């Protein structure tokens, strides 16, 4: 049933480990492993099962459809800051922030590890709030990529506790096969180059995560497979220039 | 409609029979309500009353007269079959429907 | 009532009163009778139906108010009514008094009165309406305010008649544009001058300071919540008063509809800067229409008169060619008999996957059996030991259930150190499992609920 | 007028047609990849597409032809400006009405062409059915086609330049089989295997029968109030034998 | 509540057949008599 | 008949009003049905049931379309006046009718 | 959005939901802004609200219990675990309804408990069939399938 | 009276036969147009049409989006006032035309 | 769990039987009772449930 | 004109406001009905609007 998965290992990387920390309700360290031939995930509804998937997907797209599977097609219900904050919704009208696990200055992290033919890749990311402000501009972050198993998220958290993120920047150069991008685009480009695949593939992956409602045979392609890239703004600017043209003609 | 088709078929056969009896155009064909009603009820049955029987009969007679096939019954309830009947379009279809009618009369009894 | 709904509701109501045999009624189609009666009442101007709905005309409203004022009537010779009249007469006198010193004295005594009430209330000696007198005091405001609807029922009619008059008058050829604008302004102002007009105008002025109408509506909402309201008024009366403000606002819409409707035919008439021939035929048509009014339109035989207009655009059709006749087809005489036989399913087809689902592991029984077994074991127990002491027939789901109980009870789980167990499925194929180290304890586990 | 010619409507329509041809290229290459697996025991999936026959596009082509005629007939550009004004007016009408399908036919590259799927015989290549087996989604049936096509496209897009296999095999599904029976989710996972995509499934303890077969480990997640924890569980078939000289 | 609706018709039949005012309104000479009475008492202080 | 003639008069008024806007222009003399009902209500009265008067107006419009003076209704409750009206409501015909009707009223006394 | 916000009444109002302790004036939970995210929580919340509204609309004025209680529910249990599916069934029962659930041959363990009958249906090419079986008459059929 | 009886009579005679047995039998009615029947349904079950409209859109609710969607779509009967705003603006324009 | 069902079937109408014929995929005649205490409906994906 | 059109517009705005109040009352009515059943072992749901 899954014997081909070994050949897929001979032809692809597969995620084997996920490490979290202070993510969602998963306070403190957490971990998990995935069998080579594929794995399931189980838990009573409302227990973080989609939370883990989102935690993974935050490392693969500029801004994915967080918690897509819940709605389907419609807007994402969550943002990075909420997960970094351990949010659990407005526990009361008074908004006492007790439902928020980490309203204060804290840290957060997520890590993934993949393997192809034994050789191992390792993603990563550190999110940290140095203040109680919960604006996206205050979501200081540092993505990390490495082809060496030696680097560990535990080690990254320990180094962060030892000193500022500058220590991470230094160990990036000290450590063989390691990278750190203060911005997401460099990281995403590095990933897509490593996998020789465009970003639209990862957008399609996020689609697949919460693959949901549709009406007919056309909708499959139109709303799942393709990227619309509709040129309506082109129409707007064309009309704008033609306005001046018409004024001149008048 | 099937009722009118049956009525025109019976009048056509009656007219041709009359022309056999007296030659071509020698006399305009005729038929009374007395002979009419039984022959129509032969294929159509009881609509619900004798009054309704005569009502329907006269309604179809009037519509045919509108199509020029027949005159309205006189004071003695006798109509005249207009000679125009000899020049209908598809007499073969009339004969086919007459065959179907004469099959159904025996089949249903 | 939407008309299709009214027909059926009234047919049912008529079916009820078939037991009132002293009144002759049809007894073969209580649905048709309902529609016939509805049409009859339409004729009597008892009910006016618009946009497909039905509404009670003012006539029927008043007639209902009549019978309801028989035995089951409400009463107004009330201490509550006297209090109302006394207060409001004080108000009226004070307002009509032009002497400023007198108003000053009145306010100086009223302020002292309210200050005394404040002193009493601050002393904890607040006083409510005698809970029983509350029923009558609420019936008072209900009956008092019940008039407003009976008044708009006629404001609407007055403005409708004004609009109809403006229509039938604008036809007049003697009328020119300056006549029409003048007549519009005069008619509307005169209507506004009549008493009902002032009622409408005051209501409108209330809207400019909506705060007061909304405050009244909120207060009424509070009032009908108090228990005594249930005794004073049934659900219907409370339903009205709770939304009296809304029912007034909505009702005035018809007035504005008539006003806009008249303005429509003012606008459509002022644009008459025509060319020559159009100006000629316009005079012709206007004169003809002014003539038209004089006839008796309601008469059928007047209506079906034949005019002398010439035949133009004449068409000829239906040449009665005998050859045009065609005749019926019956050749599709094959009879398709009924497939009435019972085709109910037989379970033989059911695939084995459906049965496999049909044997879904029962979670709750597993919970109970685990609690029972760990009761007698009375010590920490790993999942492998649970499988050894309990065969997991349906396999994986059991491990999840046991670890779930562990987690729900706050039982520590050390995923980084492992145990193992061996098992076999229902068809005998062997399997092996890797599991985390943990220990179940009956006392802590049963200390919490389960589902 | 001339400075707006290059940046005007005609260049936009050429860009849209180029996008449509890119879509056609993607569809063709995808359809090729469907020849590498089976949708049914003896069938493989094929993708088709035609140009939408909305009359709005036909009016647009009429306008573009007339603009082409007027772009090189000299009257100081009166006719050129007239045709350009007509075309830009239609374009603005579409832009304002973007939501409705008529405008989408013009401005939305996807709407420029309608799509279909064909059940193809793996052996002879003959057509057995040229569209979906359901007019509207018959419940889980629309799951079959949707998941099949999406997995296909994700595999193809995840294959490096020129590679027949995907270099990134770990698809992530959440609430995977929410509206699919066993006889459907089984084929979904089988298809995933054919395209060689390692899978991770999320579920609310549903369809455990199927996951017991078509996976080897499960990550358990549970929530103690405002907290949650996790454990990793696994299994494998022991090698000595299924059973002693018995069923396999 | 609308259970009483069945009985309300009997109540109205009673009122129509017995109540004085309603019976007055149904008389062929109702307006004249009512107008006369109105005028008579229109000037009353008491009985 | 003079009901049809009244609707004809109203339609002619609307038609000339339309013709002012763009001369003879096209044949698209459009109007909404809701505009006619207020006009007729004045002459034919108010039976107090909006639907009833709508049906009455539609019957009259059907008769006129039988005379070829109006298109049948459409999905927007609009109709377009056939140009043939200009030659039935020809000022000469209008004045002949007007004289006849003045005679009628004079006799009515 | 503006046009609805102006000329459509209901769009002027948010429709947040909250949880009230039976024996306390506190507000245990509210759900607005962020929509909670959980695929189950949303399912249960929406199902409960919809069922309550449906019962209220189905009841003749003034009656606690609806005059027409049959509610056809599809497999909205898709996002429902057992733990919340049970709550949905309990709630639906407490509102006086009678639920004819549909489901694609999955999640039948709790259905065996909280329902007393079922209709099995067949897919036979371009055909289908149906049969009304109680759980026990089906259990015996399963036993016979196990035997032979 | 059962579906079997209805089909049996439908075929045995014509459609006319159906409306004949409507008269002959007891406790049996027909409505060749749907609305005349749905009114009877709503009356017999004493519920407005909105109740059934909610029932149907509830049976298959799987979007299950934010609460606002649930209410604004399914729960509350539709009485938006767009056309009234249109009428108000049209009449105001007419009066401005008079003034011009 | 289920014991509240006592009040479920007292004051309301309940759907207890569906007779069908030549409808949808169900050819010929068919029937399906519904128990007043709660009835599920089960069939293979796309087997005539909806 | 300043009178008539002003009256129409203000009336329409007030009608909208009253529709809003009706919706609020409907929410209260439903809240009452949902007091009848436990959403959770010791809790029940309630709707609030802004
Ligand atoms: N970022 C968040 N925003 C809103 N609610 C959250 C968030 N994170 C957690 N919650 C709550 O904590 C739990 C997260 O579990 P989750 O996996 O998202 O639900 P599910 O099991 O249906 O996928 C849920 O009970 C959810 O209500
Ligand atoms: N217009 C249609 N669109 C889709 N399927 C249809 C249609 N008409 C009939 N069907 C037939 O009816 C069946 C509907 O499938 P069904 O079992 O009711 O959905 P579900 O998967 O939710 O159970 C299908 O098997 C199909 O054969």
């Amino acid at each position: 049933m899954n014997q081909v998965s070994g050949l897929a290992g001979k032809e692809s990387f597969i995620l084997t480990r996920i490490e979290l920390f202070n993510w969602g309700g998963f306070h403190g360290l957490h971990q998990a492993a995935i069998h080579q031939d594929g794995t399931a995930v189980i838990g009573p509804t409302g227990s973080g099962k989609t939370t883990l998937v989102d935690a993974l997907m935050t490392l693969l797209l500029a801004n994915p459809r967080y918690n897509l599977a819940s709605t389907g097609g419609h807007e994402s219900d969550r943002d990075l800051i909420s997960y970094v904050r351990g949010v659990s919704g407005p526990g009361d009208g008074g908004e006492g922030q007790s439902h928020i696990a980490r309203p204060g200055k804290t840290v957060t992290g997520i890590a993934a590890t993949l393997e192809r033919e034994g050789k191992q890749v390792r993603l990563g990311a550190l999110l940290w709030f140095d203040s109680t402000s919960s604006s996206v501009t205050d979501m200081k972050r540092l993505w990390l990529f490495s082809d060496n198993p030696g680097q560990t998220l535990e080690h990254w958290l320990n180094v962060y506790h030892e000193g500022g993120t500058r220590l991470l920047r230094q160990m990036e150069k000290e450590a063989i096969g390691l990278w750190t991008y203060p911005n997401k685009k460099q990281y995403l480009a590095r990933l897509r180059d490593f996998f020789e695949v465009g970003e639209n593939a990862f957008t399609l992956l996020n689609r697949a995560a919460g693959l949901k409602q549709l009406n007919s045979i056309d909708e499959i392609f139109r709303e799942l497979v393709l990227d619309d890239h509709s040129a309506f703004d082109r129409a707007a600017e064309v009309a704008n220039s033609f306005d001046g043209l018409t004024e001149i003609h008048q | 409609n099937l009722e009118q088709s049956l009525l025109v078929a019976i009048l056509r056969q009656h007219f041709v029979a009359w022309e056999q009896e007296s030659g071509t155009g020698a006399s305009q064909a005729q038929i009374a309500i007395d002979d009419l009603l039984p022959q129509l009820q032969i294929y159509l049955g009881d609509p619900g009353s004798e009054s309704k029987e005569r009502t329907r009969l006269l309604t179809l007679l009037d519509q045919l007269k509108g199509h020029g096939l027949v005159t309205s019954p006189d004071a003695h309830e006798r109509i005249v079959i207009r000679p125009i009947i000899a020049h209908l379009a598809d007499p073969i279809n009339l004969q086919a429907l007459l065959a179907w009618l004469r099959e159904q009369i025996a089949q249903q009894t | 009532i939407p008309l299709e709904e009214a027909i059926q509701s009234l047919s049912s109501i008529l079916i009820e009163h078939v037991s009132q045999e002293q009144y002759d009624i049809n007894q073969d189609n209580p649905f048709l009778q309902a529609s016939r009666e509805l049409r009859e009442w339409i004729k009597r101007r008892l009910i006016v139906e618009r946009d497909g709905r039905i509404f009670a005309t003012d006539a029927l409203e008043v007639a209902i108010t009549f019978v309801e004022s028989l035995d089951n009537r409400f009463m107004t010779s009330t201490a509550s009514r006297l209090s109302t009249v006394q207060r409001e007469i004080e108000n009226l006198e004070t307002r009509l008094n032009p002497n400023p010193a007198n108003r000053v004295a009145t306010l100086r005594r009223r302020i002292s009165e309210l200050e005394r009430e404040l002193q009493e209330a601050e002393a904890g000696h607040i006083e409510v309406l005698e809970t029983h007198q509350a029923v009558e005091h609420i019936r008072d405001v209900y009956n008092l305010a019940s008039s407003l609807r009976a008044d708009f029922r006629r404001v609407e009619d007055s403005w409708r008649e004004a609009d109809r008059a403006l229509r039938q008058s604008i036809i007049g050829e003697q009328y020119h544009r300056g006549d029409i604008v003048e007549r519009l302004l005069n008619d509307q102002d005169a209507l506004l001058n009549t008493p009902e007009g002032r009622v409408f105008d005051s209501f409108q002025q209330q809207l400019r300071q909506s705060s007061e109408l909304k405050a009244m509506s909120e207060r009424l909402r509070v009032i009908l919540s108090h228990p005594s309201a249930s005794d004073a008024l049934n659900r219907l009366q409370r339903h009205d008063l709770r939304w009296l403000v809304k029912r007034l606002v909505d009702e005035s819409q018809t007035v504005l509809q008539a006003r806009a409707r008249s303005e429509r035919d003012v606008r459509g008439f002022m644009k008459t800067g025509l060319a020559a021939e159009h100006h000629r035929v316009g005079h012709l048509l206007n004169e003809f229409l002014n003539l038209a009014l004089k006839l008796d339109w309601q008469r059928q035989m007047i209506r079906k008169q034949e005019v002398p207009l010439p035949a133009v655009g004449v068409a000829v059709t239906g040449i009665p060619a005998i050859e045009r006749l065609r005749f019926k087809e019956v050749d599709d005489e094959a009879e398709q008999t009924l497939d009435l036989s019972n085709h109910a399913a037989d379970l033989t087809q059911i695939g084995d996957d459906f049965w496999d689902a049909f044997n879904g592991l029962d979670r709750e029984v597993l919970i109970q059996q685990t609690l029972q077994l760990l009761a007698k074991e009375n010590r920490p127990v790993g999942l492998a030991e649970l499988a050894e002491l309990l065969p997991p027939a349906h396999d994986l789901e059991t491990f999840a259930v046991w670890i779930g109980m562990a987690r729900e009870a706050g039982i520590e789980v050390i995923d980084s150190q492992r145990e193992f167990a061996e098992l076999s499925d229902g068809e005998g194929r062997r399997w092996r499992f890797n599991l985390p180290t943990t220990g179940l304890e009956s006392q802590a586990l049963m200390d919490i609920d389960w589902e | 007028l001339n400075r707006s010619s290059d940046d005007g409507v005609t260049q936009l329509l050429s860009h849209i047609e180029h996008e449509v041809l890119v879509i056609e290229e993607r569809l063709n290459e995808l359809n090729e990849t469907m020849f590498r697996v089976d949708f049914q025991p003896d069938r493989y999936l094929r993708l088709d597409t035609k140009k939408v026959v909305h009359e709005s596009l036909r009016t647009l082509e009429k306008a573009q032809r007339q603009l082409n005629a007027a772009r090189f007939v000299d009257d100081n550009g009166e006719s050129h400006y007239k045709a350009l004004q007509v075309l830009v007016a239609q374009l603005r009408d579409a832009s304002e009405r973007n939501r409705t399908l008529g405008a989408k036919a013009l401005l939305d590259p996807r709407f420029r062409l309608e799509f279909a799927v064909s059940v193809m015989d793996r052996q002879s290549g003959n057509v057995i059915e040229s569209r979906t087996g359901s007019q509207g989604g018959s419940g889980g049936e629309k799951e079959i086609i949707a998941s099949y096509v999406l997995t296909a496209s994700l595999s193809y897009a995840l294959s490096p330049a020129g590679s027949r296999y995907p270099l990134f095999g770990t698809i992530i599904l959440d609430e995977a089989f929410s509206r699919s029976s066993h006889a459907v989710a089984g084929r979904i996972i089988a298809a995933l295997r054919e395209f060689g995509l390692h899978a991770v499934f999320i579920t609310p303890n549903k369809e455990m029968r199927l996951l017991r077969d078509h996976t080897r480990s499960a990550i358990v997640v549970h929530r103690r109030g405002q907290n949650s924890n996790m454990a990793s569980l696994s299994w494998e078939e022991l090698e000595r034998h299924y059973q002693r000289r018995g069923n396999a | 509540m609308e259970e009483n609706t069945r009985q309300r018709t009997e109540n109205y039949i009673s009122a129509k057949n017995q109540h004085p005012a309603w019976i007055l309104l149904a008389t062929r000479r109702a307006p004249l008599v009512l107008s006369a009475l109105k005028t008579l008492f229109e000037k009353s202080h008491d009985g």
